[PDB]
């Protein structure tokens, strides 16, 4: 290819100042964000047992009432 | 509907070439300083034949670049097919956001 | 969501863009001497054009370009809709409808008001009996009654099932684990080559098909 | 790929120590360059080139917020 | 002035991005600039999901490790092909020129 | 007639060379064309249409 | 839209057709070997 051209030393300052920002960023958003993840499944795993409780009691009954509902249709 | 564009002169401007903008002198939009941006933008009409005379006369330079040329390859078909998908998965924005991998991102 | 591929309901900009591709696609001549994708082009549309010229016969002038335009619109939507993000056309029962009921129309009305006599003689195949004459009147009209479903949902249901089986071959192709991630694209290359196989073959069977309802 | 790597050392190593003073009066310049001129006289294709710069600055950012957290698809 | 045809088309780095994108940069990021424009901003679009990697990557990944095959083994002899019958015509073309001026 | 031949052979050898021929003026160059109230065809040819 | 999907497909469909109708290479493979019989000698008188 062409021969190479040193960037601009502004350039190049620039390019790895917003590295260093965006590492030290990421690990302050990534620390943030952890903590809010944990109390979500913290609030979420109350929330799915008792929709799991509740859904299975319904499908159970439901499961019932269609079965007598079938065995009514096929007469047996 | 099809003929010429009036601008076009067979006894001045030779055979008709018709990637070329045959009107009058302006400046290209590359090369204007920016203090006279809104200058430039106000100057070219915005008309819809004007539109369809523009991407047309780009559409041709396109042909000229890549396909007119006698051994011409395949890449201006990659081109298409790129600019494509991509013009599809822009349509298709929400369709596939809606299904994405992480939330927080 | 698997069928998403067949939501047209896309955006403000919507997905009946995906019939403006063919004019993309399709060669530019400017100079005399052509390029080698216009001379690849007209080849590719004069072999078939000495092909269909044999089923077609002479008193069929219009039926040079009629069933070309046809070929290569199939075609275009096919190939070109194969690619990942691009909507396919011809994979919906509306256009590959639109394409095939009205110059089946024109195919029947016009024989019928052409040449009637000539016409109910061609129901009675040259050989069958009289107690079975009026079965094969029946079977003619209904054979020619489901012409243009035959070719409609020929062309849509081949295209919704071929790219239904990419969906889901690309729907378990997780990231995470890269010997799968491998089994996948090797799969998809397979089934790729057999959905390009695929496109140009019904797209050259929507044509043959024309031209023998055109000449017969 | 060797001369790539090649092209990756000469060009993407971070800034010399010694022209610190030199870019803070490049950087004034641009403040300069932010209060009386220097922009309403920039051909639309370097503006366009250097706003493209700039994106490439910014997306090293980004990739620098990708090395922070880790997995580049989200935060995991 | 009488446009002209030249023998070669416009020059394409990686298959299909035109050359002058990446020559654009040499007066200020290198050889280099470009191409870590385009790694950073892919890396961008993954990292926000702005590109969602669906079921339709995969089919795209297909697709360009066919075309790069199928282009490689059969690129020559296709432009063979149309070479071939681009110069029979330009050919019978000459004998026509010839023969009129015999 | 050699009057005609003569200027017959100095138009031919005026003409733009078919390399750098535009297909309009190869058209002009040879005022055949193909036009809107003439016999068509996809394939313009020289037996294409009648013929029968 | 069955019915936009019809007028643009049947638009399309003809905008193919004229783009075919003017692919064709125009051979000027008129030879003109006909003119070297076409001239005929001045018949004398016998
Ligand atoms: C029968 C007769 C013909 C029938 C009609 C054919 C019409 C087209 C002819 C084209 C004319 C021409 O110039 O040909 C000479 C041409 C040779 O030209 P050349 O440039 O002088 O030679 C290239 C060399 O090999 C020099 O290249 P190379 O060998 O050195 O390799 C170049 C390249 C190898 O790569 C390629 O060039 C092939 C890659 C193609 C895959 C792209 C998929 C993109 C999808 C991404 C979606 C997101 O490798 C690289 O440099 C690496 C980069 C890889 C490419 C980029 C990959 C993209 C990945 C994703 C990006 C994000 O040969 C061919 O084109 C042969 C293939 C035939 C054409 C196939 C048609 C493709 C689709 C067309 C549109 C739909 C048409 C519908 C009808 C389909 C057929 C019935
Ligand atoms: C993804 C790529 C896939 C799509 C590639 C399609 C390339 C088509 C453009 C070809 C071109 O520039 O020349 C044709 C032609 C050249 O026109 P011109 O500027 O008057 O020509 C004089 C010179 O060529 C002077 O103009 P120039 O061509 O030398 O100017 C170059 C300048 C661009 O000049 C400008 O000031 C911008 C104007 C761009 C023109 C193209 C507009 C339409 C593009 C559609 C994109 C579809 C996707 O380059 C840039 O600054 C572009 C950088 C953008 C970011 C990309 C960074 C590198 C990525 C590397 C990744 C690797 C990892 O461009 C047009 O005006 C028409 C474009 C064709 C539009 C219809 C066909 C689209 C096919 C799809």
């Amino acid at each position: 290819f062409a021969p190479p051209v040193n960037v601009s030393p502004l350039i190049r300052a620039g390019r790895y100042g917003a590295l260093v920002v965006g590492i030290v960023y990421g690990s302050y958003r990534f620390g943030s964000l952890q903590k809010r993840e944990n109390e979500w499944r913290v609030e979420e795993a109350r929330r799915k047992v008792i929709r799991d409780a509740l859904n299975a009691e319904n499908k159970a009954k439901a499961t019932r009432e269609e079965m007598l509902y079938l065995a009514k249709e096929t007469g047996v | 509907f099809g003929d010429y564009p009036a601008e076009y002169n067979p006894k001045v401007h030779g055979p008709y070439d018709p990637a070329r903008f045959y009107g009058k002198a302006d400046v290209p939009l590359g090369q204007v300083k920016l203090g006279e941006l809104s200058q430039w933008l106000g100057r070219r009409n915005k008309n819809p034949q004007a539109v369809a005379a523009a991407v047309s006369r780009g559409w041709w330079r396109w042909q000229h670049k890549y396909v007119l040329p006698r051994k011409g390859g395949i890449a201006p078909y990659i081109q298409l097919i790129v600019g494509c998908s991509i013009f599809f998965y822009a349509i298709n924005y929400g369709k596939m956001v809606a299904h994405r991998q992480r939330k927080y991102h | 969501s698997l069928f998403s591929v067949f939501d047209p309901t896309s955006s403000f900009l919507s997905n009946w863009l995906s019939m403006l591709i063919p004019l993309l696609f399709m060669v530019m001549s400017f100079w005399l001497i052509p390029s080698r994708p216009q001379f690849l082009a007209k080849s590719v549309l004069m072999g078939l054009n000495r092909e269909m010229s044999l089923l077609m016969g002479p008193a069929s002038f219009g039926a040079n370009i009629l069933v070309i335009a046809l070929f290569l619109f199939i075609l275009f939507n096919n190939f070109i809709g194969l690619f990942p993000y691009i909507f396919t056309a011809t994979s919906h029962l509306a256009v590959t409808l639109s394409l095939a009921v009205p110059l089946w129309i024109s195919f029947i009305l016009y024989t019928w008001i052409k040449e009637t006599t000539n016409a109910l003689a061609h129901l009675v195949p040259l050989g069958t009996p009289a107690p079975l004459m009026p079965f094969m009147v029946l079977m003619e009209i209904i054979s020619n009654m489901i012409r243009p479903i035959t070719l409609s949902v020929r062309l849509a249901a081949n295209m919704i099932a071929g790219h239904l089986l990419l969906t889901l071959l690309g729907a378990q192709g997780t990231l995470e684990n890269l010997y799968v991630t491998s089994i996948v694209v090797f799969s998809q290359i397979i089934l790729l080559m057999l959905e390009f196989s695929v496109a140009i073959i019904q797209s050259y069977v929507f044509m043959t098909l024309m031209t023998l309802y055109a000449s017969e | 790929l060797a001369t790539f790597l090649k092209y990756a050392k000469v060009e993407l190593t971070p800034p010399g120590p010694a022209d610190v003073p030199k870019i803070q009066e490049g950087i004034q310049n641009l403040i300069h360059s932010a209060k009386t001129g220097k922009w309403k006289q920039v051909s639309v294709r370097e503006a366009w080139l250097n706003t493209l710069i700039v994106t490439e600055i910014a997306m090293w950012f980004f990739v620098g917020e990708c090395i922070g957290k880790g997995s580049v698809i989200g935060y995991r | 002035p009488r446009p002209l045809r030249p023998v070669n088309p416009g020059k394409v780095r990686v298959g299909f991005v035109p050359e002058e994108w990446f020559t654009f940069f040499y007066n200020k990021t290198g050889v280099t600039g470009p191409y870590v424009l385009g790694a950073g901003a892919l890396t961008f679009l993954l990292s926000k999901e702005i590109y969602v990697v669906e079921h339709e990557f995969y089919t795209g990944v297909a697709i360009a490790i066919m075309g790069t095959y199928g282009v490689k083994k059969f690129g020559k002899q296709i432009a063979d092909y149309a070479d071939k019958g681009i110069g029979e015509i330009e050919q019978s073309f000459k004998e026509y020129q010839d023969s009129s001026k015999i | 007639r050699i009057e005609n031949y003569k200027a017959e052979l100095g138009k031919l050898g005026q003409m733009i060379p078919f390399e750098h021929m535009t297909l309009e003026d190869f058209f002009e160059a040879f005022p055949e064309k193909v036009l809107n109230p003439d016999p068509p065809s996809p394939n313009v040819k020289k037996k294409p249409f009648k013929n029968n | 839209p069955w019915i936009m999907v019809f007028l643009v497909s049947m638009a399309l469909l003809w905008a193919i057709m004229t783009m075919v109708f003017f692919l064709y290479q125009p051979r000027s493979v008129s030879s003109a070997k006909g003119f070297s019989d076409r001239t005929v000698y001045l018949n004398w008188k016998w």
